[PDB]
RNA sequence: GGUGAAAUUCUUGGAUUUAUUGAAGACUAACUACUGCGAAAGCAUUUGCCAAGGACGUUUUCAUUAAUCAAGAACGAAAGUUAGGGGAUCGAAGAUGAUCAGAUACCGUCGUAGUCUUAACCAUAAACUAUGCCGACUAGGGAUCGGGUGGUGUUUUUUUAAUGACCCACUCGGCACCUUACGAGAAAUCAAAGUCUUUGGGUUCUGGGGGGAGUAUGGUCGCAAGGCUGAAACUUAAAGGAAUUG
């Protein structure tokens, strides 16, 4: 719940102590269940296979990725999100990717993360359509809908609020040096109006 | 009327060639449709050959010639003195000299 | 105010041993400051060469050649082969109406980890006691050409290393190569690998480049 | 009988919520509901469990796809691109 | 017993650029142009100004080392007219008789193995 | 080139169809040449490998899962291994294909 | 006038016109 | 930098210019042709795969299975539209600096949609070779493309050997081309626009002076843009074609 990307219960045998090891992972578009999982620097290079970033090469299509080697997954976590492996840096053990957000990141080798991109794809492409939709998906998520707008709002209630026509009044774009009560609106806003023109 | 037995283009049953670009105004025509020189020129002029030897070197040198391919529209062509305006009899005359 | 050409030391340029005469050019870089040292700076760059001046003859007054430099020793910089491509006058000049090229392309890297792209450039030749006005190919014969021509290239960069490459291509033996394998075939008038680009460096190997220049 | 024209699956919604927001979730329902064949069986018996999983109604296997359909086109080029790499680097 | 430089002109329309280069071409020599020898805005692409741009270069050129000088003509390239403007002929020409050892002239100008967009429009300027 | 033969097979030849006559085909020893689909299970496919090393005939891999074989015998049905009981005028027992 | 632009007045005039005469109905 | 000339623009923080890379997106220049394929619109990088084809050859095979084509159907440049990705160049709109008397146009700089792609729509162009499709016949020629045939012809390591390219005589099909008009046409011109007052091979569509007008309405298709069908009133004695002279 709370989440598109399916999870699969990855099992492995522990090598330490007689006893599996049943382990979440974020289920990437190709693997069903009984498949093989080959996690680690001497795996192959399959859909759903774990490798360390360094061994993969360039041009392909990662997910699930470590910032630094050691905090189990943290980018492209989304449904039908990716990271793609731009280049590498053998001389000082770090590669570089390309962010989901279209950011270019330097990444440790020794990080890892499964191959493919994440299950659930094209969630975002057909719209929640009514109000029950939106309803039960946040109910899974967090008390954050619905979201009054704060021009509705009274003057004591939020910083938009107020006045006998629904106004902003002072511009909708915050200050990043604002403080915490500032921040309603556009906070720290670059280029306002539309993208692409 | 009918000016020509070919409109004004290389083209026979295609349908469709390709845009070009001119070299003077930059306008898209059809790369049959335009002015083809094979403009072949030294970097240097005629009588510039004998300082280049006297400042060279090279005794034996190359002599090297460059060369570009003009693409020309008729409208610039005209003006640009690439090609005259000729006798309607003296049109179907498609000899180069 | 302060006059640029009064602080620099001429270095010059060590051209690898299987060439003619090793010395090219004197370039100014700097002084060797205290801060940053003249042989980083030196370091990374390139110099176009003509091979004709790499090897005396007017024979190959194109096919102008790329070295980067690697080592400096005091002023004189060693350098290896980092490319070469024929100058702009030779391509337009052999590459005439009424005659079909060939372009030929293959991505093999040498014995080593140091891998280069391999051109090659072929022209569709006016035969003895022939008569059509243009002689062009048949598309089929320049598939089967580019496929012998590739075959050619690649069992040759990958059977020898660079500096075997160079030593064997300047008397050029290669381009005579693709020519008796494709006499079979059709006949072609301008032969050449005509382009060669350096990708990527393994570990430099003083011991290698000290071989080149010692 | 033909019982619409061109609301085919969305007709469900009413008159409600306009046309062109029906028509975008016309053609991703049919995707849907749509049964697809099993890579695994042969035997167009995959429904849709959940978002993005993909149980195939015989022999109890369910992979992991997209949301809306068993395999995303986006994907597609994901495992072909994944076999290049792994095709140049062994051979 | 001699030294070889790039002379490296870019010889286009509306400025004229005459600047000799070490053999590597990184270090730059006395890049002038026209702009500073005409202030008229209309030899500087003429023959003239290319000239007299091209004429300074040498009088700095010797001096320093610069014995002879591997001209590389260029035009402007890439998407536009590609060939050289008047200067690319005069301001050869003030180097050739300045004293400066001209050898390996050649053209280095940007052709697109295929180009984009040209600037002006499918039907193209209109005057 | 493996579709045409096996419409030889399925008109002058004997064959069987399907697993567990495959296997009751190989357990008697009369068939000698079994083609399994690629869509068949790894697992069904494996112990058939192994049944056809214990009978010692030939084993041929479908360049196709159950649907090209269930075409390819001339089923409309699909078709996990079909067995060649015995070969007609058709040559594919003969050939090493 | 050319056919194009004679053509492209009348139909900036028939869209006018359709508006208009749905705007009533 | 730009111009016919300038100015707007960027520049002692370094523009422009020089070199090295790195990425992004687009396209496949030269070669490139009175050349090829495609039903048309279109198609110009390599390589691989998939399947489709036309021509050729055939002493193979089915043996009237054909041609055209209302109704109907697929494809259909560009522009445009919807959702997503992409977003280098150019660039509607827009903004600017010039020009003129005015210049919201031509010129220059920036620049949005767009140009690119995935999946759908629209179904239009001077979509033109302004020449429906099929069939036969009538004059000569030359080249060119593709196939085929023959030469004790040339040409390929071996000097009639392990065999492609070429030249010759051809032929089939194609894009076309040069002369001539027998013939036609109003002529321009056409080897098909010829075999039509010596009027009839088959067949489909379209036109009836110009405007109004491809407009109004009505229907249908379309997300819309709009497409298809499509008048009339009223109005004029002419528009129009091809050539001659000025």
């Amino acid at each position: 719940s709370g989440r598109g990307a399916p999870l699969a219960k990855v099992v492995f045998r522990d090598p330490y102590k007689y006893r599996l090891r049943e382990e979440i992972f974020i289920a990437n578009e190709g693997v069903h269940t009984g498949q093989f999982i080959y996690a680690g620097k001497k795996a192959s290079l399959n859909v759903g296979n774990v490798l360390p970033l360094g061994s993969v090469p360039e041009g392909t299509i990662v997910s699930n990725v470590e910032e630094k080697p050691g905090d189990r997954g943290a980018l492209a976590r989304a449904s039908g999100n990716y990271v793609i492996i731009i280049g590498h840096n053998p001389d000082e053990n770090k590669t570089r990717v390309r962010l989901p957000s279209g950011a270019k990141k330097v990444i440790s080798s020794d990080a890892r993360g499964v191959i493919g991109v994440i299950a659930g794809g094209g969630r975002v492409d057909k719209p929640l359509l009514k109000a029950g939709r939106a309803f039960h998906k946040y109910r899974l998520k967090r008390n954050s809908w619905p979201k009054t707008r704060g021009v509705a709002m009274n003057p004591v209630d939020h910083p938009h609020g107020g006045g006998n026509h629904q106004h902003i009044g002072k511009a909708s774009t915050i200050s990043r040096g604002a403080v915490s009560g500032q921040k309603a609106g556009l906070i720290a806003a670059r280029r306002t109006g539309l993208l692409r023109g | 009327p009918k000016k020509r037995a070919s409109n004004g283009r290389n083209k026979k049953g295609r349908g469709h060639v390709k845009p070009v670009r001119c070299v003077n105004c930059s306008k898209s025509i059809p790369k049959d449709k335009a002015i083809k020189r094979m403009a072949i020129r030294n970097i240097v002029e005629a009588a510039a050959v004998r300082d280049l030897s006297e400042a060279s070197v090279y005794p034996e040198y190359a002599l090297p010639k460059t060369y570009n391919k003009l693409h020309y529209c008729v409208s610039c062509a005209i003006h640009a003195r690439i090609v005259r305006v000729r006798s309607r009899e003296d049109r179907k005359n498609r000899a180069p000299p | 105010v302060v006059d640029p050409f009064t602080r620099k030391e001429w270095f010059d340029i060590k051209a690898p041993s299987t060439f003619e005469n090793r010395n090219v050019g004197k370039t100014l870089v700097n002084k060797s400051t205290g801060l940053k040292s003249a042989s980083d700076a030196l370091k990374g760059r390139v110099v176009e060469v003509c091979l004709a001046d790499l090897q005396g003859s007017e024979d190959h007054s194109f096919r102008k050649i790329k070295l980067r430099v690697d080592e400096v020793q005091g002023k004189n910089l060693l350098t290896n082969f980092h490319g070469m491509d024929f100058t702009t006058d030779k391509l337009r000049s052999m590459v005439r109406k009424w005659q079909t090229l060939i372009e030929a392309n293959v991505t093999v890297k040498t014995s080593d980890d140091y891998v280069l792209r391999i051109f090659a450039i072929a022209f569709t030749r006016k035969q003895a006691n022939q008569v059509k006005r243009h002689s062009y190919a048949q598309s089929s014969h320049i598939r089967a050409i580019r496929k012998v021509i590739s075959e050619i290239l690649t069992k040759e960069v990958q059977g020898s290393t660079l500096a075997q490459l160079t030593s064997k291509l300047i008397p050029e033996v290669i381009n005579k190569e693709i020519e008796n394998a494709t006499k079979d075939i059709f006949p072609l008038q301008n032969i050449h690998v005509r382009k060669v680009k350096l990708l990527k460096q393994p570990k430099f190997d003083v011991g290698a480049l000290m071989a080149l220049h010692g | 009988a033909k019982r619409t024209k061109k609301v085919g699956i969305t007709g469900k919604y009413g008159v409600r919520y306009g046309s062109s927001l029906r028509r975008q979730v016309k053609k991703l329902e049919i995707q849907q509901h749509a049964r697809y064949d099993c890579s695994f069986c042969g035997k167009k018996t995959v429904k849709r469990g959940a978002a993005g999983i993909w149980t195939c109604s015989c022999c109890k296997k369910t992979v992991a796809g997209g949301a809306y359909t068993v395999s995303t086109a986006a994907a597609a080029t994901v495992r072909s691109t994944i076999r290049r790499l792994r095709e140049m680097v062994e051979a | 017993s001699q030294v070889f430089g790039v002379a490296r002109i870019y010889a286009s329309f509306n400025d004229t650029f005459v600047h000799v280069t070490d053999l590597s071409g990184k270090e730059t020599i006395a890049r002038v142009t026209g702009g500073m020898k005409v202030k008229a805005d209309r030899d500087e692409s003429s023959p003239y100004a290319a000239m007299l741009a091209a004429q300074d270069v040498a009088a700095k050129c010797k001096e320093v080392g610069i014995t002879a000088v591997h001209v590389k003509i260029r035009a402007t390239g890439g998407t536009r007219t590609k060939t050289p403007g008047p200067g690319g002929q005069a301001a050869l020409r003030a180097l050739a008789r300045s004293g400066l050892r001209i050898g390996r002239i050649e053209d280095v100008t940007p052709v697109p193995s295929d180009s984009t967009r040209k600037k002006g429009g499918r039907r193209g300027r209109r005057l | 080139s493996i579709n045409q033969k096996l419409a030889l097979v399925i008109k002058s030849g004997k064959y069987t169809l399907g697993y567990k006559s495959t296997v009751k085909s190989l357990r008697q020893g009369k068939s000698k040449l079994i083609i399994i689909a690629a869509n068949t299970p790894v697992l069904r496919k494996s112990e058939l490998e192994y049944y056809a090393m214990l009978s010692k005939t030939k084993v041929y891999y479908f360049q196709g899962g159950n649907n090209e074989l269930g075409t390819a015998v001339g089923k409309l049905f699909r078709v996990g291994v079909v067995s060649i009981l015995e070969a007609g005028d058709s040559d594919i027992l003969t050939t090493l294909a | 006038m050319r056919a194009k632009w004679r053509k492209k007045r009348t139909r900036r005039l028939k869209r006018k016109r359709r508006k208009v005469r749905a705007r009533s109905k």
